[PDB]
């Protein structure tokens, strides 16, 4: 008896391991970007944290529409990287 | 409930990212890891 999930969320993980080496790759040299972006997963796991404090009634400040347009505005140049992140969060799933 | 059905959210798409960032990362979330104290300043390589 397991149903603890034996599968867990390998290639979406992978892909974020290699996403956020990539992120270093792109900008290599420029601390401040990759810095305000891990600023941001940051500041969004605080509200998320603060938000499921209150059970998740309490709906946080940073949504998610904000957190991608704020990673749109701080990649600017290289779209290659934005494009990546897509896959983090698809359209194409509901 | 309103929804007494329990159900385990292993779709979280931002877990994997953050948490993939925190390990390919010195996990400086402001977060205490583990004998954090002053043991990281500018991070590890």
């Amino acid at each position: 008896s397991n149903a603890s999930l034996q599968n867990n969320q390998p290639v979406e993980f992978n892909h974020a391991i290699n996403y956020v080496n990539k992120i270093k790759n792109r900008f290599q040299g420029q601390p401040d970007i990759y810095k305000a972006f891990l600023e941001i997963l940051h500041t969004y796991q605080k509200e998320q944290r603060n938000a499921k404090e209150a059970g998740g009634n309490y709906t946080p400040a940073l949504t998610e529409q904000e957190v991608y347009a704020q990673v749109a505005r701080l990649f600017k140049n290289q779209e290659d990287l934005l494009s990546e992140f897509g896959q983090f969060l698809p359209d194409a799933n509901s | 409930s309103n929804a007494d059905y329990v159900q385990p959210q292993l779709r979280r798409p931002f877990e994997l990212l953050i948490a993939a960032a925190m390990e390919r990362n010195p996990t400086q979330f402001q977060l205490p890891n583990e004998l954090t104290c002053t043991t990281a300043l500018p991070g590890s390589s």
